């Protein structure tokens, strides 16, 4: 019968889709991690070929 | 399971017919143009969400500054003799320097 | 001497409701922003992904 | 015992019909789609239990 428990009630099914969103991406597996090291290790060979000219 | 089985063969069938409409080259080409629309319209999706992250920027640093000009008028209300009007705008200030706090916590 | 009393507990209530909805509409602005990242992040997910016919 | 004989055979010649319409090989690549439709389903009902440890 309320405005403010019709407002509280949006507000959990938003935090549901934020946690269901990340979740989603845990069981889907991430493997950015090793793919970034990559570029990583690529600017340490880009330092040497900087310090050499 | 014996209409089960007969259900999973017209399936199998006709997925062997869409198999043989797929020709190797059209299908090929247009496989990858498919994934240069969904591309573009997923972009703006991220571009319309690193906005907030600008938004919540901006309405830190208004509320920053709001809040120095309710101190600027305290300290000179101290000046021409009225404590009460001090308190007042003083309490205003913290509530706008809590604001900022929440912000910079999403932000 | 009730009237002035009267007015003051009135008063109050009103500054504790006002100060409330102001926290609502603090609520709403942020809210809606991880509505639109979640939606975004889920899409992201799917393109990625999707296996089958 | 006469009921439970005859329905088991009805059943039996069923199966000779049904195994026919099995061609083997377009019957099992479908199978191996079947799964992965499902494993995505499963991945999200997962996903949704996850969610409400966070």
């Amino acid at each position: 019968s309320s405005a403010t428990s019709a407002f509280e009630r949006m507000e959990n099914k938003v935090l549901d889709m934020e946690a269901t969103s990340q979740a989603a991406g845990e069981l889907a597996g991430f493997g950015i991690e090793n793919q970034f090291a990559q570029l990583e290790a690529s600017s340490g060979v880009e330092d040497e070929l900087a310090a050499l000219k | 399971a014996l209409f089960d089985r007969l259900g999973r063969v017209v399936r199998a069938n006709l997925n062997d017919l869409v198999s043989k409409a797929e020709d190797p080259e059209k299908v090929l080409e247009q496989a990858v143009i498919d994934m240069q629309e969904d591309l573009v319209q997923l972009r703006q999706a991220v571009a319309r969400t690193i906005a907030e992250e600008k938004r919540t920027e901006q309405r830190l640093n208004q509320d920053t500054q709001e809040a120095k000009k309710w101190e600027d008028r305290a300290k000179l209300a101290l000046t021409n003799g009225e404590e009460n009007l001090a308190r007042e705008a003083l309490a205003r200030k913290k509530s706008l320097t809590d604001t900022a706090a929440a912000y910079q916590t999403q932000l | 001497a009730q009237q002035r009393t009267m007015s003051e507990n009135l008063r109050r209530n009103l500054a504790a409701l006002e100060a409330k909805i102001s926290e609502a509409k603090t609520k709403k602005n942020m809210l809606q922003a991880r509505a639109k990242a979640a939606k975004a992040n889920a899409e992201l997910q799917q393109t990625l992904g999707g296996l089958g016919t």
